[PDB]
């Protein structure tokens, strides 16, 4: 929690639909965007956290 | 948490299609039985009365 490693998403079409038919990724809700169809948009600098 | 509302729902809502009957999000195989599990939600929480 102290020192998070850094790696982002960069030229990807990664799925995420996949990670919410997942049982175990039981968070998709999303306060100012898309829940479910977060992916189908198109976004850039996605940062990563652990 | 007297005054309810309904942060989330099945989607979104046509004009005049208020939110009267609480029906809480399915995202599984089974519905929403008894329990406040996770990727599930209740309206049940504080209006921010502090």
């Amino acid at each position: 929690v102290y020192a998070w490693n850094r790696k982002r998403i960069s030229n990807c079409v990664a799925d995420y639909s996949v990670l919410y038919n997942l049982a175990p990724f039981f968070t998709f809700k999303c306060y100012g965007v898309s829940p479910t169809k977060l992916n189908d948009l198109c976004f850039t600098n996605v940062y990563a956290d652990s | 948490y007297n005054y309810l509302y309904r942060l989330f729902r099945k989607s979104n809502l046509k004009p005049f299609e208020r939110d009267i009957s609480t029906e809480i999000y399915q995202a599984g195989n089974k519905p929403c039985n008894g329990v406040a599990g996770f990727n599930c939600y209740f309206p049940l929480r504080s209006y921010s009365f502090r």
